[PDB]
């Protein structure tokens, strides 16, 4: 049965939203069935498969792809890692699932990058992202490469700006802008939430983070005072893509389909439906 | 085998075209910020050697060094990007850079080449080396809201807007039946090249020019009697190869790496923002 496809995803609102399975034992409305292997406790490999319901921007894409490319799927949430990291020569998360042939595709908020592209193929990008900057309206900067960030002791008062550490933003900044990275560690933020308040309460002048995340939160700010820079200033621009197995027979049609969606306007509808906010 | 024919097109700031000197070489010069301008010879339209430099030439050079291939560059003979047209009778045919790549007159398109379904049917695109989109250019003082403006949506010969003939934007408007009204206004006024359209706006012989923002925002920055709208559509430029290219994987890996280590940032600063 070559046309029923194992497909892996990962909870990450609003691209993928997981909900329980309600009254009737079936997924309804705009959601699709997705299974999750739910661990017994935190000290074990033991677990149980549980039927969940998934929806969101990427799920609508999956729905649109399934109807157009004509395939069916058993969708499941990855439990071993998140998006994907090489750990002790081994890929975990969604990437790994694809690499070790448990999934034909990964669908979710998965960033296209060089390293991953070595072991999986990617579709064309279907959401633009990269490293961006958020400020309180008024505050003047361009993107990451602004001197106010690179040499912040050239200006008075010096900018205060940070990121959420331990992720790809910090790691990119540390590899491209060593001193800026050294400088902003004292301004680190534990979460995206804490960063936004840090911005709103003047304890931070600039939040440096993932483009797609920042646009989304800016669209939903109570007061519309938190604003992201122009897209022309996004640094290390890239996109979310669907990961496929190297040399997959599906990539061409998935590519052509996604490009059809963009061309036809369907993608903008979707971004308006799920990502566009009031601001 | 290892010597690639490169086709490209005149499109500032991604590609500059200038004459060679007397001795058939290129005048050495530096960027406003002091970087050496890398230049290559490029034959073009009857045909004659010229100088090419810019964003896409710098990208070609990094590709050529990274994957270790040699190259020869020429300008597309018909001056166009590439749309698909019925031959007349059954057979359809690509013009512009697309046709030259498909015919074998070129091995690789290095140019601000828009990625789209239409083209991706018949060729392999790399991952985007540039993300941008579509916007509108007007003389300062012309009042237009964007692609939904009534003077645009209910067109008449009293306000003329146009794009570049046999381009991705031409395709974009020909593509959807809801844009039908807009298209056979445009088809009556479309221009042979971006340069001639931009000029025609300044001369007030063209009221609005619909085109790539990475080009239009550059123009508006060098020419202050010109302004743009708002991106009404998002799209990317990619390297164009034939389906069988052994180079496709490494071209894309190279572009991703260049985004991630700030090489693209360097290029974007040098050419696209100034
Ligand atoms: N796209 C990435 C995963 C990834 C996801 C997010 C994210 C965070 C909050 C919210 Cl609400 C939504 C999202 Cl999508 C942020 C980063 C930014 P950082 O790592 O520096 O923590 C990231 O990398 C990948 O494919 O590995």
């Amino acid at each position: 049965d070559d046309n029923h496809l194992s497909i892996v995803t990962l909870e990450e609102a609003p691209f993928v939203i997981v909900e329980d399975i309600p009254l009737t034992e079936t997924c309804v409305r705009n959601t699709v069935p997705c299974r999750k292997f739910v661990k017994i406790n935190n000290s074990t490999n033991e677990g149980m498969n549980v039927k969940k319901c998934c929806k969101g921007f990427c799920i609508d894409i999956l729905k649109k792809l399934s109807r157009t490319v004509k395939f069916t799927y058993d969708l499941y949430l990855v439990t071993n890692g998140k998006h994907g990291k090489k750990v002790n020569n081994v890929w975990n998360g969604m990437i790994g699932e694809v690499v070790y042939q448990r999934a034909v595709m990964a669908v979710g908020s998965l960033t296209i990058n060089e390293e991953r592209s070595e072991v999986v193929d990617f579709s064309v990008p279907f959401v633009e992202t990269g490293i961006s900057v958020m400020v309180s309206r008024g505050t003047q900067v361009t993107g990451l490469s602004d001197k106010k960030f690179q040499r912040p002791h050239d200006y008075s008062p010096p900018f205060r700006f940070g990121t959420v550490p331990n992720g790809s933003t910090e790691r990119n900044i540390r590899n491209n802008y060593p001193y800026m990275h050294q400088y902003m560690t004292r301004f680190n933020q534990r979460g995206v939430e804490d960063a936004l308040v840090s911005l709103k309460t003047g304890k931070l002048d600039a939040f440096i983070y993932d483009a797609a995340v920042l646009n989304y939160k800016a669209g939903r700010d109570e007061g519309c005072k938190l604003v992201t820079i122009g897209s022309g200033y996004i640094f290390a621009t890239t996109g979310y893509g669907i990961a496929l197995q190297k040399g997959s027979p599906w990539k061409r049609q998935i590519d052509l389909a996604l490009l059809q969606f963009v061309g036809d306007g369907e993608m903008e509808e979707l971004e308006t439906l799920w990502l566009t906010g009031i601001c | 085998s290892t010597r690639l024919k490169i086709v490209t097109i005149h499109q500032e700031p991604f590609v500059y075209v200038k004459p060679t000197m007397s001795d058939g070489t290129c005048k050495e010069e530096f960027t406003v910020n002091g970087d050496p301008v890398k230049k290559v010879i490029c034959t073009g339209p009857h045909t004659v050697p010229q100088c090419c430099y810019g964003f896409c030439i710098d990208l070609l050079i990094k590709l050529a060094r990274t994957m270790n291939f040699t190259y020869e560059v020429h300008l597309v003979a018909d001056g166009k990007f590439g749309t698909q047209e019925r031959v007349n009778s059954n057979k359809k045919e690509w013009n512009g850079m697309m046709g030259e790549l498909l015919s074998g007159q070129a091995d690789m398109i290095v140019a601000p080449l828009t990625i789209n379904n239409e083209r991706a049917q018949y060729i392999e695109f790399s991952k985007p080396f540039k993300y941008q989109g579509l916007t509108i250019l007007v003389k300062k003082g012309t009042r237009i809201t964007g692609i939904n403006d009534p003077r645009l949506r209910n067109p008449s010969d009293k306000f003329i807007y146009a794009t570049v003939k046999q381009s991705s934007v031409d395709i974009y408007f020909r593509r959807q039946v809801e844009l039908s009204t807009m298209y056979r206004h445009m088809e009556k006024h479309n221009y042979e090249s971006a340069a001639e359209a931009i000029q025609a706006v300044r001369d007030n012989k063209l009221h609005a020019f619909i085109w790539d923002s990475a080009v239009l925002e550059f123009e508006a920055s060098q020419k202050c009697d010109l302004v743009t709208t708002e991106l009404f559509f998002r799209s990317g430029f990619g390297i164009g190869m034939r389906k069988d290219s052994p180079w496709k994987q490494n071209v894309s890996l190279s572009i991703l790496k260049s985004h991630e280590n700030g090489f693209m940032e360097d290029l974007d600063k040098t050419w696209v923002r100034y």
